[PDB]
């Protein structure tokens, strides 16, 4: 409980902290000594304590400037420690800030030397910002350097130096060197995993010695481009507070031979010198790509040198290596063996909550208009990684500038601040920017989370129970299976008429067990077969393993029934270990062309027939579609359900869509000539008159015959 | 509609028109007294004239009531120079 609550202070003094005597009693502090207050992200300061009985016990009084310097807000908890090693300063060097001296010239250092340090003995520390009043201005300077270390106190005999040039303020902010856990959202699981795999070796190495194990060193995080890998690495490095050193694949690969090895050796040696340290790499694929395609000697020697350096790392050393790559399988396989990068992590596209958090983080400095509905943007935007969200915000701001430019004239070199005061980003700007966006992650197989429950599934209760017994029990009750000795099956294959609710079933299954759904359509398999596609099935299954538990989906599996892809799929699936929580769900409308090998035990052996929806199922599905669209009061869907015998979910959805389109057209005409913003009976009448069936009766008979044949 | 807002240039009273000069003066440009009155221009105070793609020059302003407001007295020499 030594931590104390941060409180707003009316006083503007930069070297006085007022606390109650009971606050000293808690730590048994003695009057007349400075105290060290440490906040977050390795931010600390030393303040002269005063007794103010007015303040209630546990309440402090620190000006806003000190809190801003510490990077903390009101109401935070800061650790307070005594100052047994209080020391005075012998030589301090400080420089001014040019933007803070605007409007007044001259040398105010001499003006501030005496009045501000007249036997004050104000404790000082590296990087502190202190504000002094000169003439008609209040100028803030920074503590460039102080001796003796580490913080010391500003004694009168201390020699003060001011020989140098002013340094910008926002330059430090944009350095990117200061980013904590707060600057990331939507990666709670991956962030926690990285923290566990990094902090423990560095913060508490004694655990591994106590338990008798060599702590892991090789951590490899991979994900879609522009997903925040570098930002997450920087954030964790700063939060740890250990020494940092970064290597860029493009940078190292851009220098002639020899120089690359020299740089790598120097980096490793320097990191070893200043342990604990973290070594980070970027685009490790570029320096160590797949050997099967790059036969050049330069990359061979570079990768060999990297391997030798990794192997030669001493047994006991607080150094952790982190690598980044878009393709998990692109890097040379030699790096993935034990004693090297083995702790693999996959980062997927953020879900709705992740998108909301990212948008909140980015939209923290722009002049957001009064009417903003970030929740709606999060709901609409799917498949957007953080980088695309930042681009969307930038484009919306650009559109706002387009709208507001008419007031000003661009020829003049100055813009009136009155216009600047009016700048604001409205919802329409975000809508337009979203309309002019271009997501790219979704075009490739990427792991994403789904949140579909059994409610969305319109019926098929028996299939629901069968699927539950098949999947959920081994995922949440493996003890029973181990006790009985029965291994869990993994190969499930749905077959039936198209548009009967298969993908939604797979999503629901993935949601129930809280697993990362993976989608792989038949065209993707065909492209992989022809080689045009980048990722291969091996990559898909490696990502599935790294993201376990997972549910992989194979749509139109008959579209590849080609034999090489089938053979590779069989090999990868059989190689999978059953104990791992990995499941494959195949779908096909023609369960006859599939090669017999796929149906062997230990593979896609479970066969599930998907029948057409029943009247109750049709009614439930229609209700599910009609959740946001207002309906004519008294509208009855039972007649529609009864008149739609043999229909499929897709056909019912299209019926709803055409009815909505007719209602919209009627509204347009009425408005041109919104009193009627909903649908009425006539639209449904037209829709049902324009009804049909996507499946012929012959196909239904064939499906029934095949299902009965499989039963017998 | 508005996407091309940047391209269009705002209008202002100080911009003027180009016409051939009756006189042969080179460094001296004459404008109507009303145009000076709108901008409160006086006699003896040199004028910075900016043309196209940053071309600029300094001329001597004179009172010429005869001329249409916003119409200038500049010959082929000054036109080439600008
Ligand atoms: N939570 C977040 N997740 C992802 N990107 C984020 C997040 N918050 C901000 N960003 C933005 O995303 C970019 C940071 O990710 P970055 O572009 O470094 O990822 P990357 O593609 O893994 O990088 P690298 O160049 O190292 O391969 C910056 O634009 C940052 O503003
Ligand atoms: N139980 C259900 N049976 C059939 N369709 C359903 C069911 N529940 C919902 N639907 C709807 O079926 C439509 C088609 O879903 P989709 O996954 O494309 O089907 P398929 O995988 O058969 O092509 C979706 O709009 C979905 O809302």
């Amino acid at each position: 409980d030594n931590m104390l609550l941060v409180d707003d202070a009316i006083n503007d003094d930069n070297s006085v902290i007022a606390i109650n005597s009971n606050t000293m009693d808690k730590l048994e502090l003695f009057r007349g000594d400075t105290v060290l207050v440490k906040g977050k992200k390795r931010k600390d300061t030393v303040l002269i304590v005063l007794i103010d009985d007015e303040l209630e016990d546990g309440a402090c009084r620190i000006n806003r400037v000190v809190r801003n310097n510490l990077r903390i807000r009101l109401g935070d908890l800061v650790t307070i420690h005594p100052c047994p090693d209080i020391k005075y300063a012998t030589r301090i060097s400080v420089l001014p800030i040019a933007d803070t001296i605007e409007g007044i010239t001259g040398n105010l250092f001499d003006v501030f030397l005496k009045p501000y340090f007249v036997e004050a003995y104000r404790p000082v520390r590296k990087g502190d910002h202190f504000v002094v009043r000169g003439g008609m201005r209040q100028v803030e300077f920074k503590v460039v350097d102080v001796e003796p270390e580490e913080y010391a106190v500003v004694a009168q005999d201390t020699i003060i130096h001011w020989e140098g040039e002013p340094i910008n303020r926002e330059d430090e902010e944009n350095n990117m060197n200061e980013v904590g856990y707060d600057d990331i959202g939507g990666c709670r699981k991956q962030m926690a995993q990285i923290r566990e795999m990094v902090e423990l070796p560095l913060r508490h190495p004694q655990l591994f010695k106590a338990i008798g194990i060599k702590p892991p060193r090789g951590v490899l995080m991979y994900g879609p481009p522009g997903t925040g890998k570098t930002l997450m690495a920087r954030a964790v490095a700063n939060e740890t507070g250990a020494f940092f050193f970064l290597i860029n694949g493009p940078e190292v690969m851009s220098k002639m031979a020899g120089e690359s090895e020299s740089n790598l050796r120097k980096a490793f040696e320097e990191a070893e010198k200043n342990a604990p340290a973290i070594i980070f790499i970027d685009e490790i694929d570029s320096i160590a790509p797949k050997r099967d395609k790059t036969n050049g000697e330069v990359e061979r020697r570079v990768v060999s040198q990297l391997l030798t350096l990794m192997d030669g790392m001493k047994a006991r050393s607080n150094v952790v290596v982190i690598a980044a790559t878009n393709r998990p399988n692109s890097i040379d396989p030699a790096l993935r063996r034990f004693g090297r990068f083995d702790r693999e992590v996959d980062i997927g596209i953020p879900d709705a909550t992740g998108r909301l958090e990212v948008l909140r983080i980015h939209t923290k400095n722009m002049k957001l208009a009064d009417d903003v509905d970030l929740e709606a943007l999060a709901a609409e935007t799917h498949g957007y990684v953080g980088a695309d969200i930042a681009s969307l915000c930038s484009e919306a701001a650009m559109q706002q500038i387009r709208e507001k430019m008419d007031l000003i004239d661009l020829d003049e070199d100055e813009i009136d601040a009155e216009v600047l005061d009016s700048l604001g980003v409205t919802m329409d700007n975000f809508r337009f920017a979203l309309g002019n966006s271009n997501p790219s992650a979704l075009r490739e197989t990427v792991v994403e989370s789904v949140n579909v429950t059994w409610d969305d599934v319109g019926g098929l209760d028996e299939i629901k129970e069968e699927l539950k017994e098949t999947v959920e029990y081994p995922v949440l009750h493996p003890d029973q299976y181990t006790k009985f000795g029965l291994s869990p099956s993994k190969g499930v294959l749905f077959y039936g008429p198209p548009g009967t609710g298969k993908t939604l079933l797979a999503k629901a299954v993935a949601t129930e067990v809280s697993a990362n759904f993976i989608s792989v359509k038949g065209p993707e398999l065909l492209s992989m077969w022809y080689g045009e596609s980048e990722s291969n099935i091996r990559d898909i299954f490696d990502k599935a393993r790294a993201a376990a538990p997972t549910v992989v989906f194979l749509d139109e599996l008959d579209s590849i029934a080609s034999d090489r892809v089938v053979n590779q799929l069989l090999t990868e699936m059989d190689g999978m270990n059953a104990k791992k929580n990995v499941f494959v769900i195949g779908a096909t409308n023609r369960p006859d062309q599939i090669d017999p090998a796929i149906l062997r035990p230990g593979r896609l052996d479970q066969l599930i027939y998907v029948p057409l929806p029943d009247e109750n199922a049709r009614l439930s599905i229609l209700n599910a579609q009609l959740r946001k669209t207002p309906l004519e009061p008294g509208l009855e869907l039972t007649a529609i359900a009864k008149a739609t015998q043999g229909f499929s979910g897709a056909d019912l959805l299209y019926i709803v869509q055409r009815a909505a389109k007719y209602a919209i057209k009627d509204s347009i005409e009425a408005h041109r000539q919104d009193p009627v913003p909903y649908i009425t009976k006539e639209h449904f009448a037209e829709a049902m008159k324009t009804a049909k069936r996507s499946v012929s009766d012959a196909e239904l008979r064939r499906y029934e015959a095949y299902s009965q044949q499989m039963k017998a | 509609k508005t996407a091309t807002a940047i391209l269009r240039r705002k209008k202002k009273d100080n911009m003027l028109l180009v016409d051939d000069a009756i006189n042969d003066d080179n460094s001296v440009i004459a404008i109507n007294s009303n145009t000076m009155d709108k901008l409160e221009l006086f006699r003896g105070d040199t004028v910075l004239v900016k043309g196209k793609k940053r071309k600029d020059t300094v001329l001597i302003v004179l009172i010429d009531d005869e001329l249409e407001d916003g119409a200038c007295r500049i010959n082929r020499v000054v036109r080439n120079n600008l």
